[PDB]
């Protein structure tokens, strides 16, 4: 971008890393600015080229182009063969072979139409029909509700098990401090009195309280981000729902500044002609690294190693009797 | 143990330590109740009192698939009788 | 068709004329000047006006109206009975799976291969294998089951009750005129509960134009619901692409008259024709026509 | 009173605008069927 | 409570306020109409 | 016996039998769980006989329904 | 020292620290084993 | 399997307690709770 607004303003440039790395706040006890905006107001820098968020606060004080970058608030997600021993019982698995055996010993004692050993033939088809047809009624109901998957903010507003937070500080816990839009609300009030805390300290914090708290945390921040997280290894959080507010990155330039105008005048320019569009798509997706109607091969699976092992089994009693 | 809190919070209050308006007691106060909650202690509190000391699963039953035993083994016995009678 | 009808009903010769401003006719708040075809008639550029011309308090204030030739009231345009695709055969049983019961299959055909009554070896291969197939089948027929289960909880947008409980489909009106003002002064609590969110939603629900709400509902993917007249939304539902849809009950009930300027001559004879029109059935062969 | 306009009325008194609109109306109160619909007859 | 009403509306008409003819009383009762349906006041009767 | 010609299909119409009753099973069980609901538009009125309809016998009903143009409603 | 709201009225007459606990409206109710053969029974019936 | 399915589908929120009449439902007679419901604009909370 800046080898770009460099050559249609006309001039030679120097990129310079801010030395704090800092975006640019005022310091609660001088009142000075830090960061990007601190090299500006302080005469340092001529022009800061950097995601620097356009606010109210820094506006009295630095000029900005029009945003060369939309963003917003938005929600980030994580993307046992036990569940097959769940459906029908462990006490129950237990009790159909107590009466299996407990059948093939009644026949045992019997030895056509013997309708003494014949009744029974049926009565404990009877049985495992009953059985079998509760395994299959009782497996539907998990994956017909399945209730703990998470897909906008109003599904998150309607639900506990699954906590949500932001940065312990900053626009975005602001967003919903502030907001009088009833679904926003909602999740401001949950959000500040959540216990233990669903704030944190950091992005990385956030993004690894995601990672490995089990599907239970949804983090709360900026789509540019969540975007970029999205498309670098591992490759298992997403960005889920739209974004929730608005707002954008600006080119900044101190205040009196020669550059203004034409700084402007190329941010528009490179928008309407798609450049920006494009150069997005490159650093994030060409760089890149990466209800519910879906059944998988997890618990199958399980009962296909029960197979192999009787196939097995049955190969072993095949050797010793030959 | 008898009964359950149900559904998430309707709105959002707080508890505070109260003094005179003018109290020279008020800005040590606030100050004191700022670091507890930063050192974890009103969490600890809250769980002493709450949970320490306190006095109180997903899928199918045994009891309905039970009955289709109950009926297994009475066809099972009635069949151990009709095999005497024939012999 | 309905200016032929009338017009040979009532004995007259006429020209039609397109409004040249294209508009209704409303009264601007400040100049106090009538647009529109209400404002031809106010101002004597035009003696009668057959078109689909809502009859309200204000107009009938400054013009005349015959009794309605057509009824309509607010209604819901969604964005939408045709799914085969033998691919929703295989997703419920995973390709992963049905190659591996496949290569399970061949599995056991070549143990029992190995072993040529009671063959106690390749007996328990037939039960377990039994058993192995049983556990498939039912898994295939309880996941079969959701899938259609859920198929019929989709009951997505049905009616304005539907609309003012959530968020996920946006909605909204024309930006100015008077099913925004409907909503804006209801006292009901489900078009209440439908004007707070509009009002405050963002972005911006309204639309300047009626093609702005239908290409809005075209175009964005079954997130954007329209409230607009029943005559308009069912009008589109019958036009290709048929990807739009009117669902509920009219929320009102206005109607369309024929006007002229007030004291006119024409007036009484054109109100008996309407009635008549109607009464001889004509008017409703002409809606199912067009 | 909830008195309906009409070409016949309208020839001897004059009508308000309608204070309430109003239409002609369906009023309602096992089935093998139930059975048959599950595999469609076609299948 | 055993009855109900399916589908829509089959066709449209209305009820109206009567007025002798040469009433005084014509214009300001049609605009009192028009004024009440136009503020809610009619629906929010008929919802009563 | 093993007459692999006609064995084959023993099988495969085996596995289709299958699939269709575990169809009707499944969906069976959807119907069981929503259920949602025998008239419920003119047309469905129009379409048969055996509920029959009707009006006052004298009225502006009756006289819609005789006068209409509307393919349902005539 | 007490579990005292701080609410606006109280505000307006005396001060308050930041909260020491949080809280909101909720719900109580009186209170998961339910056997009986006659589940069985149910699904097709006598 | 639909009574299974029904089964998972007896109060657990405001908006259970919003939609019947055999459970009774109240608050102090006097106080910040019967005054937030008596006060609010809230569809569930009105009713």
């Amino acid at each position: 971008l800046a080898y770009e607004i460099a050559k249609h303003v006309g001039i030679k440039y120097k990129l310079s890393i801010v030395g704090d790395g800092k975006y640019g706040a005022r310091d609660p006890e001088t009142k000075i600015w830090n960061g990007m905006v601190g090299e500006l107001v302080y005469g340092r820098a001529d022009i800061a080229v950097a995601p620097l968020t356009i606010t109210l606060v820094r506006e009295e004080v630095i000029d900005f182009s029009k945003p060369f970058m939309s963003l917003g608030i938005s929600i980030m997600i994580k993307k046992g063969v036990f569940s097959f021993l769940d459906p029908l019982a462990y006490e129950i698995w237990m009790c159909i072979v107590f009466a299996y055996i407990g059948v093939s010993v009644v026949l045992f004692l019997v030895s056509p139409r013997s309708l003494s050993g014949r009744i029974v033939g049926g009565v404990w088809w009877f049985f495992t029909l009953i059985i079998i047809s509760s395994y299959t009624a009782n497996l539907a109901a998990f994956l017909t509700v399945e209730r703990m998957p998470i897909e906008s903010a109003e599904d998150l507003a309607k639900q506990t098990e699954i906590a949500y937070g932001t940065l312990d500080s900053g626009s975005t816990k602001e967003f919903f401090r502030r907001s009088k839009i009833a679904v926003y609300e909602k999740m401001w009030s949950y959000m500040k009195s959540a216990e233990p805390s669903v704030f944190t300290k950091t992005t990385a914090d956030g993004v690894a309280r995601v990672r490995k708290s089990k599907g239970k945390f949804a983090f709360l921040l900026e789509s540019t981000m969540n975007e970029y997280i999205e498309q670098r290894k591992p490759c298992d959080t997403m960005k889920v729902g739209g974004n929730l507010d608005s707002k954008g990155y600006g080119v900044a330039t101190p205040k009196g500044s020669a550059l203004g105008t034409p700084v402007n005048l190329a941010v528009l320019k490179l928008s309407e002609q798609g450049i920006l569009d494009k150069l997005k798509n490159k650093w994030w997706y060409d760089k890149g690294e990466c209800k519910t109607s879906a059944l998988s091969l997890s618990n199958v699976a399980g009962v296909f190693y029960i197979l192999v092992g009787g196939l097995g089994l049955a190969m072993m009693v095949a050797l010793i009797e030959f | 143990c008898d009964t359950m809190k149900v559904g998430g919070n309707l709105d959002s209050k707080g508890y505070g330590i109260a003094t005179p308006k003018g109290s020279s007691l008020g800005t040590p106060v606030n100050l004191a109740v700022l670091k507890l909650s930063e050192q974890g202690v009103l969490d600890k509190l809250k769980n002493k009192w709450w949970y320490d000391k306190g006095e109180c699963t997903s899928a199918l039953s045994l009891s309905n698939v039970a009955g289709v035993f109950y009926i297994l083994v009475g066809g099972l016995g009635l069949a151990m009788l009709v095999a005497l009678i024939e012999f | 068709d309905l200016a032929a009808e009338i017009a040979k009903h009532c004995g007259f010769k006429y020209k039609l004329t397109i409004v040249g401003d294209g508009k209704y006719g409303a009264r601007d708040a400040d100049t106090k000047i009538w647009n529109g075809m209400v404002g031809e008639l106010v101002y004597g550029k035009a003696d009668i006006a057959i078109a689909p011309l809502t009859i309200t308090l204000v107009r009938e204030e400054v013009i005349d109206f015959s009794k309605p030739f057509m009824s309509l009231g607010i209604s819901i345009m969604i964005k939408k009975k045709s799914k085969p695709g033998v691919f929703s055969f295989l997703d419920p049983l995973a390709y992963e799976i049905w190659m591996c019961i496949v290569f399970a299959y061949i599995g056991v055909s070549v143990v029992l291969f190995l072993v040529s009554p009671r063959s106690l070896s390749g007996r328990i291969v037939g039960g377990v294998w039994w058993f192995f197939t049983l556990i498939i089948i039912s898994s295939y027929t309880a996941n079969l089951a959701a899938f259609l289960t859920v198929e019929r909880m989709v009951s997505p947008i049905e009616s304005a009750e539907d609309l003012s409980k959530q968020t996920e489909i946006a909605y909204g009106t024309l930006d100015s005129g008077s099913t925004k003002e409907f909503f804006r002064r209801s006292k009901i609590a489900v078009f209440d509960k439908m004007w707070t969110y509009m009002r405050s939603a963002e972005p911006s629900v309204f639309v300047r134009t009626t093609a702005e709400g239908v290409a809005r509902v075209r175009k964005s993917k079954g997130k954007y619901a329209y409230l607009l007249e029943s005559t308009m939304n069912e009008y589109i539902e019958q036009r290709k692409p048929c990807d739009t849809m009117k669902v509920g009950g009219n929320l009102d009930s206005k109607g369309y008259g024929i006007a002229t300027p007030k004291g006119s001559s024409l007036g009484t004879p054109v109100n008996l024709a309407v009635l008549k029109l109607s009464e001889q059935g004509v008017l409703d062969k002409l809606k199912n026509k067009w | 009173a909830p008195l309906t306009i009409t070409l016949v009325r309208e020839e001897v008194i004059d009508f308000s605008k309608p204070f309430m609109s109003l239409g002609i109306s369906i009023m309602i109160k096992p089935g093998v069927f139930s059975f048959l619909d599950p595999l469609a007859y076609e299948i």
